[PDB]
RNA sequence: GAAUCUGGUCAAACUUGGUCAUUUAGAGGAACUAAAAGUCGUAACAAGGUUUCCGUAGGUGAACCUGCGGAAGGAUCAUUA
RNA sequence: AGGGGAUCGAAGAUGAUCAGAUACCGUCGUAGUCUUAACCAUAAACUAUGCCGACUAGGGAUCGGGUGGUGUUUUUCUUAUGACCCACUCGGCACCUUACGAGAAAUCAAAGUCUUUGGGUUCUGGGGGGAGUAUGGUCGCAAGGCUGAAACUUAAAGGAAUU
RNA sequence: CGGUAAUUCCAGCUCCAGUAGCGUAUAUUAAAGUUGUUGCAGUUAAAAAGCUCGUAGUUGAACUUUGGGUCUGGUUGUCCGGUCGGUUUUUCAACCGGAUCUUUCCUUCUGGCUAACCUGUACUCCUUGUGGGUGCAGGCGAACCAGGACUUUUACUUUGAAAAAAUUAGAGUGUUCAAAGCAGGCGAAAGCUCGAAUAUAUUAGCAUGGAAUAAUGGAAUAGGAC
RNA sequence: GAUAGUGGCCUACCAUGGUUUCAACGGGUAACGGGGAAUAAGGGUUCGAUUCCGGAGAGGGAGCCUGAGAAACGGCUACCA
């Protein structure tokens, strides 16, 4: 998520082993490293052009997307740089030949390359453990604008 | 079979088979549209306008002649109200009840009725939010409701 | 109609409802509360050994009349006191005070048998030897 | 609320048959219902049926020969898994020789025999004999 | 490079309290069941000899009785004009 | 807790009746009955029949509305209403006769369209007692309410009909 | 059952059942449609909340490509055994597919191989021929890849891949039979040789075919599509 | 910082989140989990300490040495019993 400033805390935040030689002056002035995650997913222009940092970004950081790729609706954005994803499914109870509606919340990491509101459907990829509960990293946000084009009813 | 009473009635208008304009009716769709617009300007709700059309003029149904429903037409011209008509009416009704209650307190039947009305309004509100006719946060209370009414 | 929900996604309700209902079925209740361990003189076991306190004749319920010849026993495992019927015509004079006795249930699953009121247990073995054996004169009681 | 239309139709048909009538008036009318009727027709449980256009939902007039002794929907459309069809057949049908379990598969609406032949399965609908 | 030793760290345990859980003595008290040749009536079943019930309140030796409202599971499917 | 307090009347007095009779019957009679602010949340709060929807069988009634009758009367001349009269129609409170369906039967146009078993749903029951008790919550100023056991006990308790 | 004829006690004799076994106790399963998803009850037997509102839950009208035709693969019945109890076609069938054409795209190209003739460049090895093919500039690409470009998202169902062995179902096999075991079998009885199969488990994940059913999404300040 | 390495695993500074009527949390289990077992129309119900596979533990709790591998107990150190 980030939210403004970039150079905002006690330590200088830089991409490790990326050097921006302060003698021969470049076009970008500071070199930005990125990679494409693969699996058919696309690295956004917000990630390449941006000034944000993140070690835990799947594009500009050090984590690698591998294993399971899940999808679900966003429940909570409140905690910084991460998210909560609800993941509705049907559990088959065999005795009654019917289905229970079930739940399971997946906490996931949000790269500051994304604008995520509560209720957006999000594609999330598995990676190396990031915190106590997080194993997943947001790859694609599917709800793009909602109705930000024509919000007002007047023709 | 009704929504808040034990009532079971089936009284309703029965729309005819033919979508096409009735053979006896002349005029023009444009004319009809103009009339509708005029009515809207004057300050009438869709239903009222429709009724007027049915009665004073040769209009059976607006969709039969023009190709569009009255509300749609209103919207197109930029005349459809801030609150949908039915909802507004409901709100007004609720307000009246509230006013009555304010005056006389021991009317328990009235109070009961008010609750029903409120519930109905809430239902309608929910529907509207889902359809996004109302702004998706619009709530109904008391003072606010009164303000809306007036 | 029909009181239950039917819809293809009901499942949970069907489960929970069934669970709730199950508690009205007495055996199930017994199993789940564990009343075989907490209450009941035998600790949910098929047999129990006890020490004979005294020999008590018990008057049967109605239609019938006869002194039944039972024994007041205190069980070794917990210390609970129970009445135990001594089967067959002689047999009561095989028992004696301060004697170790092996008691089974009566055959009603905790309930009292026939006409003998408040008695839920048989006497099977006195001082290590079967009552039946004694009765048939196949073995002898090896003192106490 | 009219929760199931097909069910209603089937019940009506059953009622008509039991009382000995030679024709029914089904009132809401759907695609599914029509398909069901067609299956019956094919198997000869029903005569000529016709769809009145109301410009709203529909209305079906069905001729009954008298051979149909029970329709019947099985309501919460259970997902039947090929090897499971047999069990259903055993349950619902009065014999092993005749009668049909109508089940909606992705290959279309058909009787169980047809499904077997085609090697498809899906959700159950109803039964006829 | 041993004894020894300064700070940590993990941390068994111990002293006095508090707390939750399960047990356990238990002066007394209030129950219910079983056995149904004790005592006082006869409450209910017949219009049960004041029709029964029910909610509730009071009263009583005990069934119970008496208000106020209700119900036939009532002893009435019944009085046109 | 105020106001009201005519009647009727738990308690009480009190006169009979009875072996007893602080019971029925008689005469009085505080509280209550009425009301204003609070509370209470239960009744055989019963149609002892949950709600929504579809379909199956006739028959008259009746209430509310609406249609068509050169139908009757009203009369201030046509009238126009109104009230009737007939016929149809939706909605209601019911009822009558048959069930070809149900059901243990009493009975039921639903209590029908269920071993030819699946329209959608909420709640409740699982032998009789113990017991709507014990306990723990919780709500009540209180009476109480909602929630609610077990040990133990027992071969029956019950339903509808029969002579 | 037993209070003086006890078919029920205690014995004797007969007889019945199971039998190297049979009884008793306590669980537990079937019986139990007495836990009910299949599949129960609730007017009177236990049971419909006093009544209404109401969030979750469960459930929820109908409606978008249907119809035709043209060929073309099978697969069993038939029509004879055309045959040395088995095997090949036709007269024929229903049944399951495939390609199309019907106002029809089935994701689209940036290219690789364009298999093939839509071809026609010399026209003929040659029965009087449009039987047949040495043969290459324009070019049908589905015969496959290797890369984009993004693909409404499910539930459901399909075939496949995985669900250790033992256990279970089950093929083979005279442990003398059987429970078992994975052995064995055939010789000249000089050495040779079958074996040690298959099938299940559905919950979840993976793969693919399907597009009925059930849901979701798109163009209404068009900031829509080419 | 620590670790073989990921990680509130721990530390500092900061933010206020995370889970929950689709039962969180708590309580119970006379609970090791599974393969499986008993029953046996179909659906189920009950059991699985136990020969195979996982996991724990060596009276209870800690703490470590040696080592590729142990927080080992037919190794050691302590405390409690
Ligand atoms: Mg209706
Ligand atoms: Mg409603
Ligand atoms: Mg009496
Ligand atoms: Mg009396
Ligand atoms: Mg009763
Ligand atoms: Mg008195
Ligand atoms: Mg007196
Ligand atoms: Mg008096
Ligand atoms: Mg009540
Ligand atoms: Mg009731
Ligand atoms: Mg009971
Ligand atoms: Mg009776
Ligand atoms: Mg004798
Ligand atoms: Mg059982
Ligand atoms: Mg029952
Ligand atoms: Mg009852
Ligand atoms: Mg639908
Ligand atoms: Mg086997
Ligand atoms: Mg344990
Ligand atoms: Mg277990
Ligand atoms: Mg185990
Ligand atoms: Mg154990
Ligand atoms: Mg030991
Ligand atoms: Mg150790
Ligand atoms: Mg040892
Ligand atoms: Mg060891």
């Amino acid at each position: 998520s980030t939210e403004l400033t970039v150079q905002s805390e006690r330590a200088f935040q830089k991409q490790p082993h990326i050097f921006t030689n302060p003698k021969a002056k470049a076009n970008r002035k500071t070199k930005r490293w990125y990679k494409n995650v693969g699996l058919g997913f696309k690295t956004p222009k917000t990630a390449i052009e941006g000034s944000y940092i993140d070690k835990k970004c799947p594009f500009t950081g050090l984590v690698s997307i591998r294993g399971k790729i899940l999808t679900g609706t966003v429940v909570s954005t409140r905690m910084h740089r991460t998210i909560v994803i609800r993941r509705d499914y049907l559990h088959y109870v065999p005795k009654y030949n019917r289905y229970e509606k079930r739940h399971k919340n997946v906490p996931a990491h949000v790269s500051p390359a994304f604008r995520v509101q509560v209720g957006d459907i999000v594609t999330v990829g598995q990676c190396r453990p990031i915190s106590k509960t997080v194993r997943f990293n947001v790859l694609k946000v599917a709800s793009a604008t909602g109705k930000a084009n024509k919000q007002f009813a007047k023709f | 079979g009704r929504m808040h009473s034990k009532g079971k009635g089936m009284s309703s208008s029965a729309i005819p088979y033919s979508r096409n304009a009735p053979a006896w009716f002349k005029g023009s769709s444009d004319g009809v549209v103009e009339q509708i617009i005029k009515y809207a300007r004057k300050g009438l709700t869709p239903s009222q306008i429709g009724v007027l059309l049915r009665d004073a003029h040769g209009v059976t149904q607006a969709k039969v002649i023009t190709g569009n429903k009255i509300l749609r037409i209103l919207k197109s011209n930029g005349l459809a109200p801030e609150i949908p008509e039915d909802l507004y009416f409901l709100i007004k009704k609720a307000v009246s009840v509230r006013k009555h209650l304010e005056r006389n307190r021991k009317d328990k039947d009235a109070k009961f009725r008010l609750i029903l009305i409120e519930s109905r309004i809430h239902r309608l509100a929910r529907y509207y939010r889902t359809v996004s006719v109302l702004p998706p946060n619009w709530k109904y209370e008391s003072a606010t409701a009164s303000a809306l009414v007036n | 109609g029909k009181g239950k929900p039917r819809g293809l996604n009901s499942a949970r309700k069907l489960r929970v409802h069934r669970r709730n209902n199950r508690w009205a079925e007495t055996t199930y209740k017994k199993r789940l509360l564990g009343t075989a361990f907490k209450s009941s003189p035998f600790g949910g076991s098929s047999h129990a050994k006890g020490i004979v306190l005294e020999k008590i004749g018990i008057e049967s319920k109605q239609p019938n009349s006869a002194i039944r010849k039972c024994v007041r026993v205190q069980l070794i495992k917990n210390g609970k006191k129970v009445t135990a019927f001594v089967p067959n015509d002689g047999c009561l004079n095989f028992v004696d005070e301060n004697d170790e006795v092996l008691l089974a249930g009566f055959g009603r699953k905790g309930k009292a048998k026939g006409d003998i009121p408040g008695v839920r247990f048989k006497v099977v073995k006195v001082s290590g030897v079967s009552l039946l054996a004694l009765w048939k004169e196949k073995k002898e009681k090896p003192r106490s | 609320t009219r929760t199931s239309v097909l069910a209603d139709a089937l019940n009506a048909i059953n009622n008509a048959e039991k009382t000995g009538k030679r024709q029914v008036l089904i009132r809401p009318s759907s695609k599914v219902i029509i398909k069901f009727l067609q299956v019956m027709q094919k198997h000869g449980y029903i005569g000529e049926f016709e769809y009145i256009d109301d410009h709203r939902s529909g209305k079906i007039v069905v001729q009954l020969n008298g051979r149909l002794n029970k329709c019947g929907v099985i309501s919460p459309r259970f997902n039947v898994k090929i090897a499971d069809v047999e069990k259903w057949t055993a349950n619902l049908l009065p014999a092993r020789q005749f009668g049909y379990v109508i089940l909606t598969t992705s290959a279309g609406i058909m009787d169980h025999e047809e499904a077997h032949r085609k090697h498809v399965s899906g959700k159950i609908l109803g039964f006829v004999y």
